[PDB]
Order: C-alpha cells, then sequence, then structure tokens
RNA sequence: ACCGAUAGUGAACCAGUACCGUGAGGGAAAGGUGAAAAGCACCCCGGAAGGGGAGUGAAAUAGAACCUGAAACCGUGUGCUUACAAGUAGUCAGAGCCCGUUAAUGGGUGAUGGCGUGCCUUUUGUAGAAUGAACCGGCGAGUUACGAUUUGAUGCAAGGUU
RNA sequence: UAACUUGGGAGUCAGAACAUGGGUGAUAAGGUCCGUGUUCGAAAGGGAAACAGCCCAGACCACCAGCUAAGGUCCCAAAAU
RNA sequence: GACAAUGGUAGGAGAGCGUUCUAAGGGCGUUGAAGCAUGAUCGUAAGGACAUGUGGAGCGCUUAGAAGUGAGAAUGCCGGUG
C-alpha cells in the first residue's frame, strides 16, 4: 500500500548537521577545535 | 524547496517576553535583555529553593530558645534532655506548641529535667 | 505549612526600665540589645518588630575595665580633607554620659530600615529620674 | 453623549503642541476659547480652530447646549516625517526632521 | 564629551517635571463682558478703561 | 484537643474537621485511611507523651489523588556553553480529619 | 517534489532609467480598494487642508499615503504603591489593599527580612578598567559532482555484475 | 573490578597555585627549570570578612523532616556569658 | 520487585521537537481558512491544543520521501524608530 510505507528496519539513519545550537553537541566550532590550521576552511596537511 | 521563516522565530521570542511580566523598565519590553533575566531567575530559583530550608530551621530553633530561657534552662540542655527521654519531636512541632499551648510546652520541659 | 507569623495586628510592646550602676559598658549594652530586636519573646519575626522600649537611667557613674579610661578613643571625620577629631572614654563620660552608652549599643543592631527604627525605643539619661511615667515601665534584672 | 473633532497631518512638531493641549483640559468652553486667544504661541490659533469646530458640530448634529459643555479629552498625536537634508563641514550632511501631529478635540455635555 | 550611557525613559521624564507653560493671567473687562490680559486693553473694542 | 502524626519523614499537627496535604498514597479515592504512629496527644486532656501512644489511631477520609503546580528547573554554566531545562510535578494527597 | 516582491534576471512599475564621474565606468528604491467606480448628491466649521452627519456598498478604521497590520517608539485615562533612602534591579519569605479564572491547595500590586558584582569571545586566570552589540524587524555560514575506505540493510552465491 | 587485541571518529602540544627534594638567583621574587602528590583548568555547596588553586566536601528532580565534617556558640549572626 | 549509577570544557555515541515541498489515504472551511492579539491550559525539553476579538479564502491529520530546514553577537547588509 502506497499509504503504509515501512522502509527495512536498521537500513535509514539521518544525518549530522553542525552549527545547529550548543545543545546539539556540534554548535560553535562544529568538532574543529581553536585555533588551528585545521580549523580553517580549505583544509589540513598533504595525506601523505 | 526554498525554507523561508515565518510565525516560527516570533511565536518563540514572545513566550520569553510573556515569562518577564513585571519586571522594571526595558527589562519587560526588550527581548535580548529580558531573556537575560529570565535565565537568572531561574538560577535564582534553583539555589532559594535549597536554601529555603535551611532559614525556616533556624526561626524554629530561635522560638524554641526564647520560650526555654522562661524555665531556667538553655536550648542546648533542653534538646539534650529530650533525647534522652527519646521524645523524637522535631522543632516544627515544638514550636508550634510553644506559641498555641504554653501549658502542654512546661509538660515536656519537666520530663527532659527528670532524664538530666 | 503550619508556621505560625506575626504582624501588626497581634503584636503587644512593653516598656522596661535598667538602671547602669557598677556595669560594664560592654556588658550591658550586649543584653539590652537583644530586647530592642525581640530575640526574648516566643513569637519573633525577623520581618517584624517585635520589640520592647527600654529606659535606661544613670548614664555617668559607668565603669570601664583595665586603662580604658584614657586608652579608649573615638574617631569621627567630617569628609573635609585633613578633617579628623578623637575624644577619649574618659571624656566623653562626663561631658556627654548618654551618647556614649548609645553609641555602644546601637553598634549592636542591624544596620538596615528595620534595625534603624528598632534602635529608636532606645532612652538614655544622664540622671536618675525619667520623664516617661504615662507608661508602666518595670524594673529589669540583669541575667 | 460626546462630539469630536480632528485635524490630521499639520505642520508643528508634537512636543511643542501638547505645552498648550495641558492647559484646556477640563476647563470651560467659554475659558478654553480665552485662554487660547491669549497665548503668544504658534499652536494657539491651530487648536484653536478645532475646539470651535467641535464646538459647531455639538450644536448641528446633535441637540445640545453650548454653554455647559467641557473639554473631555485633548492630545496630539504623530504623523509622516519629512527627511531633508542639511551640509555641514568638511563634505558630510546631517539629517533634518520635519514633524507633523493629528489633534483632536473632545466637548462633552455631560450625564 | 559624548554620553557614556544611553538615557532611560524614566530619567527624561522625571527631568521634564519643571518643563511647562502656565496661564496668561486673564482677567474679566466690565465693558466686553469676555477676558482680556491685566493691564493692557480689550482687544475687541480697546477700552482700558480707569 | 490536637495530635502529632508522621507521615514520612514529615510531622503534622492535626484537629477534627480539618484538610491536610501530604504524600502520595497507595488508598484509592472515597477511602478510609489511619494513622498509627502518634507522638504526641494535646488539648483539654492530659498530654500524652512519647516516643510513641500505645494505640491512639487517627482516621481520614480521602478526597482526592491530585498533582502540585509544575515548576521549572533551569541551571547554566557562564561563558561554558552548558545549560539544562526540566519540568517536575509532585503528586499530593488530599485528607480530612474526623476522628482521633 | 524551481522563486513568490530584502526572494526570482540589476530591472514584475516606460530600468541600464534616477543618480554619481572629465572619461572609460558604476548603478538603485517603488506590486495589491471593491465583484462591479457604483470614487461620498446634499448640510455644518475655513481663506484652504481636514473633520462631523447623510448617501453608495456585505463591510468606508475597504476613501485612491486605500487587502491583513507584529515590534521598537510616542501620547490619554485608570486599580495598587512611593519624598530618611546606598539599588546587575532579580529570587525566596511575607502583612495590607483591589478583582474573579481554561475553577485551580486563583489573579493584580507590594510595608518589610535573607541571598545575590549582565551576556558572548579569548584566556593559567575576567564583575573586569581586555573585545563586541543603541534598540526592534527581515536576510546572513560543512553543500553538490566524481573516486577510496569502513559500518548497517537487501538479492545471488564459486560465482556476482553491468 | 577491571586489563589486552583488531577496526571507525576526535581533541590536545600557552598551563596555574599549594606541600615536598633540588639546580640557578642573593638559603630575593606572585621569578625560572626539573622529580613527586592535591586542587583549578572542566566543580557548584559550607569555612577563611570579601578572595580560581588553602580546609571540608563531589549538585538526577521535589519537601516549612533527622544526624554530622571543616570551623564555631556575648550582639550583628544559628548554637555554652 | 531488589540492587547499582546519573557535576562537567574540547570531543565521540544514541533517541527526539519544529519549518517548506511531494505521493497515497482520509478530513475541515463564508453557519467563516491562514495570519494577528489576549487568556489563570497540557507534556520530562525543543513544543501542542481550546475559547474569545480582528480577518476575509484557503488549510490541517497519518505513513513515507526530499531539503535554500531553526539566529543574540561577525566595528555584519538593508529599512524603521529612540
Amino acid at each position: 500500500k502506497l499509504h503504509e510505507l515501512k522502509p527495512a528496519e536498521g537500513s535509514r539513519k539521518e544525518r549530522n548537521r553542525v552549527g545547529r545550537g550548543v545543545a546539539t553537541g556540534n554548535g560553535k566550532t562544529s568538532g574543529r577545535g581553536h585555533k588551528g590550521q585545521k580549523a580553517r576552511s580549505g583544509g589540513g596537511v598533504r595525506p601523505g | 524547496p526554498r525554507v523561508k521563516g515565518g510565525t516560527v522565530t516570533r511565536a518563540r521570542r514572545k513566550k520569553t517576553i510573556k515569562l518577564a511580566k513585571g519586571y522594571f523598565g526595558s527589562k519587560h519590553t526588550l527581548y535580548k535583555v529580558a531573556k537575560q533575566q529570565v535565565m537568572k531567575s531561574g538560577q535564582y530559583a534553583f539555589r532559594d529553593r535549597r536554601q529555603r530550608k535551611r532559614d525556616f530551621r533556624k526561626l524554629w530553633i530561635t522560638r524554641i530558645n526564647a520560650a526555654a530561657r522562661q524555665h531556667e534552662m538553655s536550648y542546648s540542655r533542653l534538646m539534650n534532655g529530650l533525647k534522652k527521654a527519646g521524645i523524637d519531636i522535631n522543632r516544627k512541632m515544638l514550636s508550634e506548641i510553644a506559641i498555641s499551648d504554653e501549658k502542654a510546652f512546661a509538660q515536656l520541659v519537666t520530663k527532659a529535667k527528670d532524664a538530666l | 505549612r503550619q508556621t505560625f507569623m506575626a504582624n501588626e495586628s497581634n503584636i503587644e510592646r512593653k516598656w522596661y526600665v535598667i538602671d547602669a550602676e557598677g556595669q560594664t559598658l560592654g556588658r550591658l549594652s550586649s543584653e539590652v540589645a537583644s530586647i530592642l530586636r525581640g530575640k526574648n519573646k516566643v513569637t519573633y519575626t525577623p520581618h517584624v518588630d517585635t520589640g520592647d522600649y527600654v529606659i535606661v537611667i544613670n548614664a555617668s557613674k559607668i565603669e570601664f575595665t583595665g586603662n580604658k579610661e584614657t586608652d579608649k578613643v573615638y574617631y569621627r571625620h567630617s569628609n573635609h580633607p585633613g578633617g579628623i577629631k578623637s575624644i577619649t572614654a574618659g571624656e566623653l563620660r562626663r561631658t556627654n554620659p548618654e551618647r556614649l552608652i548609645e553609641n555602644s549599643i546601637k553598634g549592636m543592631l542591624p544596620s538596615t530600615r528595620l534595625g534603624e527604627k528598632q534602635g529608636k525605643k532606645l532612652f538614655v539619661y544622664g540622671g536618675a529620674e525619667h520623664p516617661h511615667a504615662a507608661q508602666q515601665p518595670e524594673n529589669y534584672e540583669l541575667r | 453623549m460626546e462630539a469630536k473633532a480632528v485635524a490630521r497631518t499639520i505642520r508643528i512638531a508634537p512636543r511643542k503642541v501638547r505645552l498648550v493641549l495641558d492647559l484646556i483640559r477640563g476647563k470651560n468652553a467659554a475659558e478654553a476659547i480665552a485662554i487660547l486667544k491669549l497665548t503668544n504661541k504658534a499652536s494657539s490659533p491651530v487648536i484653536e480652530k478645532v475646539l470651535m469646530s467641535a464646538l459647531a458640530n455639538a450644536e448641528h448634529n446633535y441637540d445640545m447646549n453650548t454653554d455647559e459643555l467641557v473639554v473631555k479629552e485633548a492630545y496630539a498625536n504623530e504623523g509622516p516625517t519629512l527627511k531633508r537634508f542639511r551640509p555641514r563641514a568638511q563634505g558630510r550632511a546631517s539629517a533634518i526632521n520635519k514633524r507633523t501631529s493629528h489633534i483632536t478635540i473632545v466637548v462633552s455635555d455631560g450625564k | 564629551a559624548v554620553p557614556k550611557r544611553r538615557t532611560s525613559k524614566t530619567r527624561k521624564n522625571k527631568r521634564r517635571t519643571h518643563f511647562k507653560i502656565s496661564v496668561p493671567g486673564m482677567t474679566e473687562c466690565p465693558n466686553c463682558g469676555e477676558y482680556k490680559l491685566s493691564h493692557r486693553v480689550c482687544k475687541n473694542c480697546g477700552s482700558y478703561n480707569g | 484537643m490536637f495530635a502529632i502524626i508522621e507521615t514520612g519523614g514529615k510531622q503534622i499537627k492535626v484537629e477534627e474537621g480539618q484538610e491536610i496535604f501530604v504524600e502520595k498514597l497507595d488508598v484509592n479515592e472515597g477511602d478510609t485511611f489511619t494513622f498509627d504512629k502518634v507522638l504526641f496527644v494535646g488539648g483539654d486532656s492530659v498530654k500524652v507523651g512519647a516516643p510513641t501512644v500505645e494505640g491512639a489511631t487517627v482516621t481520614a477520609t480521602v478526597n482526592k489523588q491530585g498533582r502540585g503546580k509544575k515548576i521549572t528547573v533551569f541551571t547554566y554554566k557562564r561563558r561554558k556553553n552548558s545549560k539544562r531545562k526540566k519540568g517536575h510535578r509532585q503528586p499530593y494527597t488530599k485528607l480530612t480529619i474526623d476522628k482521633i
């Protein structure tokens, strides 16, 4: 039926959004830290 | 789809202004000023709720001591006597009977002295 | 919640008289201050005045201890640059015995709106006669 | 019952209008006219016309007598502002506000 | 010397306690019948009697 | 006369023909409950002693099983981005004394 | 499973227009009466603008500065309270006075007592005299494409798959 | 009542005071560099007048219930003139 | 039922609230929808109802899917007003 659709259990998960308030856990710094090269937009160092 | 704001920001800010009814000046009008006062009010209530119990216990002891001084004996000496006899009546009930029935409190004082 | 509270409609105030012959200044003041605050009554209420009026006779002829006659100094300031004044306890006792007793007692009371009013019920007289005979003051024995 | 008159968008600042309005509240009809005619203010001629036009309504649209009338309400509101500019020193300019007001007068027979 | 803090409307209303005008001081003219300024003439007929 | 009873931690003085509020009990609405612990009995008669009076129960009638007014619990830490909000309603029991 | 007038082309209106520069060049703000103009005949205050009646209309506080009409901010009247008092302006306790609800151990105000030095950022450490905000409203920041790895679900299975 | 192994995701590399053993300085510093503990950092509550690091003690929520620690019992200010 | 645990910055893990659009099913509305204002109401939180005034034509509910999905700070941008 098109008005009772249930996906398989354990097969769907909601994504994570950062910078959406402090109660979520990733509000201000969005999981980056404080004042570093890795805390800027543009990446860090090369994989090697 | 473009999700534009509306009827959500306004409905959430007016709840804070309603909680600040009766404040002085802009503290009941402006959301930014009123929001800070509500957080302070909540912090104060949590602290004062537990502090309220200490204040009322100290009031009963003061009234008990004054009533005991009229029988030529002290508060720290009276409470020691009651526990020897095992009266097991708290300060709240001791204070109420010391102003309602002054004759009833005299009976307890005599019993405490008998037990030394 | 059954704790009794006192208000202005069920409070009775009395008048007492105390003589200061051969009493230490601080020891007389310690007991007097507890009477003005109503701490000796069983219906004590911290936010309502429940005290009694106090009359103190013989402000003079009060005794100190040690060398307090000339080694106890009272300072004050007139809010002007360099203006500070002083007086000894011995000089103050014979020039103004009433102000000496008042200051010692009033310093033992809380400095609030209610405390500033409870100190208005104290009467100090240098001699041995008081003009408050219309009331019914009783002699008070110190504990 | 009550008769009223309103004048809208008068080129006078609201703060200056209220100075004369507080002198006529609750006054007699002839007393209020006399006060407005003997004061050397800028809003006195304007307010008087609103009062005299409010008395005319009470005598024509309603069957009242204009000898027991009193002033029950008298207040000034504010309207749109005319925004001008004035050149100051060093090449910059400052804003100038030309404010307007709405003047209302209510006369009541009583009862 | 710029103001350090914003002035609240409680202080502003207190300051304007004495900012007011009063009645001119009018008296009745016993020739015209309506009020006129003291020590002045009646505007309706120009009668400064007495 | 008056009596002193305990209904868990607390102690309260009661008289005949009086409504009291205590903590939640297992009793239903309208049933009859009795207090088996009395520490003091006063009034016109001879004051009874302690720790407990041998006998001398107190009976009362249950009126309702309600809940108290909601209270908000809010705490936060300055400059640390920490806060918490909670609500609490405390159930109670309303009784009316009819015999001591 | 694109926007709905701060969005969508810079431009929903006669916009590359106003306006700014010697010049190349830069570059806006402004949508809505009502189904039908049926857009107030006539009376009163003026010099006029405006207003009060009457009338048209379901509605005129829909009167062309015209659909609804929040906040900052500015004025009028009222119930309680305040001119001996040292205030991050609240919270807990509490007499007195005025009312009556989504009817519940109700609402408004506040004589007195206790406790109590804003928020964010950055710091070993901030009431800090270290930074930021005049106030209110709107907009304003981890997304998509192609590859790699890991976890869960599902189909087949020495085969699986376009 | 925890340790070890293999895999997914991080943050951190400016620390401070107190007690103790030292170097350096001047048996100076709220000085500086090491070893060993506690606390703060990231900890509210009580005491030291106020006072991150000292003493006692680790807040799930509600009550006008009882006993204790550090420090205290003449008045402010609860408890022995 | 019996016992045990529940202070927290950087950061890791889980369960949830609300907004816009789409599919299917089922509803409301000129005897009055959204929006706006007030109220002494409900849940452990983000939040959800009901009544009364204004308003004059659209809007919720259940299960799924998608994202221009949540504002107090950037000497932030635009408009209004002290």
